[PDB]
């Protein structure tokens, strides 16, 4: 889900941490 | 456009709060004439009230007409007068600490604040003269009376700003204090009105609330305490009392009225 | 599954875009670019219960040769709230010899605030009320036990000989009819009124946020 | 006599404000207030990162966080800062290496020049 990232009140670093965590979990499912 | 400015649009409660007439029947009210309220024993004339409005006027300038914290000290308030009730008293700037000290001395406790943000009927007129230069040739008294108001979209220029040694006086604070009781329970209606409402005044007389503002205060008290209102069971057992009442707007349905040297 | 693969391509594009944004922001930061904070602001980031006020008193007596003239306060009332008595335990008496204090009190902590500032050695002389406003210019809203709460009050105590210069009489107004913002933010009209009361002067303000910084104020805070 | 508030503010910031709020002599640090509280990336943190690349490998910022920064450092942000201190958008060709300080500045200048002559220098990083 991109909605948590999609928020404007967040800064560019916590957003990027969220994008990397999304990559980690979806690459875990890709490995699955 | 008419009916959309800030002055014309913060003041429609005036349209929705027409005052009533005087009560002709004697059984509806109770009027007491006293020579010295602070020296009076009100228990012989009233008992177990729940709303004690005090229309006290302070001087705080030595050479002026009014009462004092000494007069409030001399005033006697007992358990048989109020055991579970709320007192409404007009507060001021310098003597707020003395008011709360003398009233928490007699078992009361501060609960809530209810103030009137003052507006000027003459400063709005002079602002209309400044922003206009064939209808703004009137008196501010007639401006208050006929509800004909000048259009203002920035009210924070017509605030009544009376002289002071500090920030200019621009509000009238009514202190509300509740005497709790462990045995009985006071029945209240919660959040039926706001704690702040704007009202028009005059520059020369900023401490004299209009008829509609006084009725707004009275209906605030009556809506807060419904069981104190006039009914068939309150005949001779009125649960709202007045101190330092006046002939201007006081005698009401179910109100005990105590005058001062009529 | 290829929907999450398309999401992966989109998330790569989003990562590249935010990478560029972060690099641009940190390149402009490491360049000529100033924040909204004035250059003359003095921020102190320390817990008030752990802050040594003797060092502050010595620094103010050294670098100004005087003491503070206005002390603004927005206490964390317990109704990160700290306490009710720990605010009273503040060494305010040492921080001023002649001036004002501005304590913003909620309706539940009104009388205790009055007692606190009377115990500090001040005398109640005025109160400043903030009436909230809407976009269209209404009285906003409220909720309480007896009345709908659409106000907020600041209590002012006085000290020493304020009539001996540095202060002006008959200025500003008690009521601030300003629209609410943030969560607990107060308007800047109180700062304008303070500057009207005390032109120039030395100020201290004990519970501050990063929006509380001004070009003449010493500001204390836990995150500021 | 009236006093100037610039020198007074600098003197007060010298002895009262933290090292993260005031710069050098007495000036205000604006990067501190351009960033939300807790993510400032102090120059001590930057030097700790440079020492981490100097000592251990590049791209292995787990033991670097564990026993070099504080025991608690922002991963992903470490990758971002290592990208920014090499002038290149990616560290793919620098994984597993231990670049020294002089080699770090040399490769930073080389990447800056290489993006300059091919027109890829967009905020001193190279996009590849
Ligand atoms: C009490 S409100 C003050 C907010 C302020 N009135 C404004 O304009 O937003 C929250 C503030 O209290 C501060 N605070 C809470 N506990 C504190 C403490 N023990 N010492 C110092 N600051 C404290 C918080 O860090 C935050 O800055």
């Amino acid at each position: 889900t991109l909605e948590d990232i999609e928020n404007e009140k967040f800064t560019n670093l916590e957003i990027l941490t969220h994008l990397y965590n999304l990559k980690a979990e979806i690459v875990r499912r890709l490995a699955e | 456009e008419p009916g959309e400015d800030q002055l014309s649009l913060l003041l429609k409660w005036r349209s929705s709060y027409i005052p009533p007439q005087k009560p002709t029947n004697e059984d509806e009210y109770k009027k007491i004439i006293c020579k010295d309220i602070s020296s009076e024993k009100l228990e012989q004339h009233a008992g177990d009230v729940s709303a004690l409005f005090i229309n006290i006027k302070w001087k705080l300038s030595e050479g002026q007409s009014g009462k004092s914290i000494e007069d409030l000290k001399k005033l006697a308030i007992s358990d048989k007068l109020i055991n579970n009730g709320i007192i409404f008293i007009w507060s001021e700037k310098e003597i707020l600490s003395q008011i709360v000290d003398v009233l928490e001395a007699k078992g009361f406790n501060y609960i809530e604040n209810f103030m009137i943000n003052q507006l000027s009927a003459d400063k709005a007129l002079e602002m209309q003269r400044k922003n206009q230069n064939i209808w703004s040739d009137i008196t501010p008294e007639q401006c208050i009376e006929q509800e004909k108001f000048p259009p203002n979209n920035y009210v924070q220029d017509i605030f009544v700003n009376s002289e002071y040694s500090f920030f200019r006086k621009s509000k009238k604070i009514l202190l509300m204090l509740r005497k709790f009781n462990k045995d009985a329970q006071l029945e209240l209606r919660h959040q039926r009105t706001s704690d702040i409402f704007f009202d028009i005044f005059e520059q020369n007389k900023p401490n004299d609330v209009s008829k509609k503002g006084m009725e707004f205060v009275y209906k605030m008290i009556e809506t807060l305490l419904p069981k104190a209102n006039y009914s068939e069971e309150n005949k001779g057992a009125f649960k709202m009392m007045e101190l330092y009442a006046d002939d201007k707007s006081q005698p009401r349905k179910g109100w005990i009225s105590v005058y001062e040297q009529e | 599954k290829k929907g999450l693969q398309g999401l992966l391509q989109d998330i790569e594009k989003r990562i590249l875009h935010y990478k560029q944004l972060f690099f641009k922001e940190q390149n402009e930061i490491a360049n000529g670019k100033r924040s909204m904070v004035p250059d003359n602001s003095i921020p102190i980031c320390s817990d008030v219960t752990k802050l040594n006020f003797q060092a502050l008193i010595d620094a103010q007596m050294r670098h100004a040769g005087k003491m503070f003239d206005v002390i603004m306060m927005d206490p964390p009332w317990q109704l990160d709230s700290l306490s009710d008595e720990k605010i009273q335990n503040m060494p305010i008496q040492s921080l001023q010899q002649d001036g004002f204090i501005f304590v913003w009190a909620i309706n539940a902590k009104y009388r205790v605030t009055i007692k606190m500032i009377e115990n500090w050695g001040y005398k109640l002389v005025d109160e400043i009320t903030w009436v909230k406003k809407t976009v269209n210019g209404k009285i906003a809203k409220g909720h309480g036990f007896y009345l709908q709460h659409a106000k907020e009050s600041c209590l002012i105590g006085v000290k020493g000989d304020v009539d001996n210069g540095r202060f002006k009489k008959n200025i500003a107004s008690d009521v601030i009819f300003s629209e609410r913002r943030g969560q607990s933010q107060k308007p800047e009209e109180i700062y304008q009124y303070i500057n009207q009361l005390c032109p120039n002067g030395n100020y201290l303000e004990i519970f501050a946020r990063r929006n509380n910084l001004h070009d003449n104020w010493v500001s204390i805070g836990n995150e500021l | 006599q009236p006093l100037d508030f610039t020198q007074y503010a600098k003197n007060m910031r010298k002895d009262l404000s933290n090292q993260d709020i005031c710069l050098e002599d007495g000036a205000l640090n604006h990067s501190y207030f351009l960033t939300k509280k807790g993510q400032y990336w102090t120059p001590l943190n930057q030097k700790a990162l440079q020492r981490g690349i100097e000592l251990f490998g590049v791209g292995n910022w787990k033991e670097i966080n564990y026993d070099e920064f504080s025991g608690k450092a922002n991963i992903v942000e470490l990758e971002l800062r290592t990208c920014m201190i090499l002038g290149i958008n990616d560290i793919t060709e620098y994984y597993g290496k231990k670049i020294s300080e002089e080699e770090q500045e040399e490769i930073k200048k080389s990447n800056i020049a290489k993006g300059k002559k091919e027109n890829k220098l967009k905020d001193n990083i190279y996009q590849k």
